[PDB]
């Protein structure tokens, strides 16, 4: 009973970072050495567990969270970081076990003219709690007289669309991030 | 008319190489990806892989690694395929296909197929 | 890979009755499954992209249904020009995987 890591890492359409996907991985046998010895991922930094001993442990529940961010923003997918992704889209706790997989996907998510399919939350009243998502689309501050459901001057739409083009430099190129989160049902 | 025009047939010896072109006319070539599908005679369709026109990176399936190499020329708007080191069990029809969308990979416009007969 | 199984391998229906072509997927491919039509000798021809969208130039008798791991292609009234081998293709997961095909016969 292999764990379905092949339908988290192979999916054609990943989700946006504001509505990041989440998959329960449970009651299966997980092979993590085939992900370490893959030579495809730019980032496989692991926190709270070492990746070479990952194939021996047993976990209770395993979450696989998948989203697409910018290339200059994979440093914000880390415990205790600050940015516009870790504040408003996807916050990881400080006591975080499990780990983060990122690889370059300019081959898959870049369209000539602008791939405005992935959106990141830009404006939200407070910072996010860890492992919390905010899929609601409501207008920002209204420091003056209220927006009344209408955009414009001094009333801002929260969601900003990523623009991915194949001519962008490495840092504006889209990256596909998978965040494994561990604790027994999932063994090696 | 939107089209994908392929080359003619082939008759090669085992160990030889054949160069199949797939020329795209009627649409902007860089905007849409090109997928290669192989169909053996009396057998189902079997995906080989794809190549990106605006990035140039080829991707291969599980079995079509090594001998099969994709390439393209952007200016004349065509895509190629190297069948290096032909073996006897490569007698098949080789299609090139066009992608409907970036995330809707349904092959809306196909080629005509090049019957690569090897013996 | 996502093994897509089509049952039956061939089906025989009279010219005018409903023909249902099942394509069962190994994993949940969502609603991302295309249906092709390879008439004998010609290139395959796309019929339905995902369960709503039909192609350009396709007759309106072809209808898709199902989502997840169970997909049926339903031809309403069979003509004499719809005798081909119908392949289902998932595109939810890389690599893109085809089915075995279903030889429709009168
Ligand atoms: C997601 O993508 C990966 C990589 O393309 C897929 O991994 C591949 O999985 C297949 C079957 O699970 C492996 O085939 C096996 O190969 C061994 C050794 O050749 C053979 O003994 C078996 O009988 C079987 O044919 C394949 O090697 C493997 N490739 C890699 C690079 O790991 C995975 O299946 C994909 N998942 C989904 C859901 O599409």
């Amino acid at each position: 009973n292999l764990c379905p890591f092949g339908e988290v890492f192979n999916a054609t359409r990943f989700a946006s970072v504001y509505a990041w996907n989440r998959k329960r991985i449970s009651n299966c046998v997980a092979d993590y050495s085939v992900l370490y010895n893959s030579a495809s991922f730019s980032t496989f930094k692991c926190y709270g567990v070492s990746p070479t001993k990952l194939n021996d442990l047993c976990f209770t529940n395993v979450y696989a969270d998948s989203f697409v961010i910018r290339g200059d923003e994979v440093r914000q997918i880390a415990p205790g970081q600050t940015g516009k992704i870790a504040d408003y889209n996807y916050k990881l706790p400080d006591d975080f076990t499990g780990c983060v997989i990122a690889w370059n996907s300019n081959n898959l998510d870049s369209k000539v003219g602008g791939n405005y399919n992935y959106r990141y939350r830009l404006f939200r009243k407070s910072n996010l709690k860890p492992f919390e998502r905010d899929i609601s689309t409501e207008i920002y501050q209204a420091g003056s007289k209220p927006c009344n459901g209408v955009e414009g001057f001094n009333c801002y739409f929260p969601l900003q669309s990523y623009g991915f083009q194949p001519t962008n430099g490495v840092g504006y190129q889209p990256y596909r991030v998978v965040v494994l989160s561990f604790e027994a049902t999932v063994c090696g | 008319q939107v089209q994908l025009v392929q080359s003619g047939s082939a008759l090669k010896r085992p160990g030889a190489s054949v160069k199949l072109s797939c020329k795209a006319s009627g649409y902007t070539f860089i905007n849409y990806a090109i997928h290669w599908v192989r169909q053996a005679p009396g057998q189902g369709l079997q995906w080989m892989g794809w190549i990106n026109p605006n990035t140039g990176i080829p991707t291969y399936a599980q079995g079509f690694t090594g001998r099969f190499v994709f390439s393209l020329d952007t200016s004349v708007s065509t895509a190629y395929l190297q069948l290096s080191s032909l073996k006897i069990e490569d007698t098949a029809v080789y299609y090139c296909a066009r992608d409907q969308d970036l995330y809707e990979r349904a092959f809306d416009i196909w080629g005509q197929g090049t019957m690569v007969t090897v013996s | 890979d996502v093994v897509l199984t089509q049952s039956p391998a061939t089906l025989s229906v009279s010219p005018g009755e409903r023909a249902t072509l099942s394509c069962r997927a190994s994993h949940n491919v969502g609603t991302s499954l295309a249906w092709y039509q390879q008439k004998p000798g010609q290139a395959p021809r796309l019929l339905i992209h995902g369960v709503s969208t039909r192609a350009t130039g396709v007759p309106a008798r072809f209808s898709d249904s199902g989502s997840g791991t169970e997909f049926t292609l339903t031809i309403s009234s069979l003509q004499s020009e719809d005798l081909a081998v119908y392949y289902c293709q998932q595109y939810n997961y890389w690599p893109l995987t085809f089915g075995g095909g279903t030889k429709v016969e009168i």
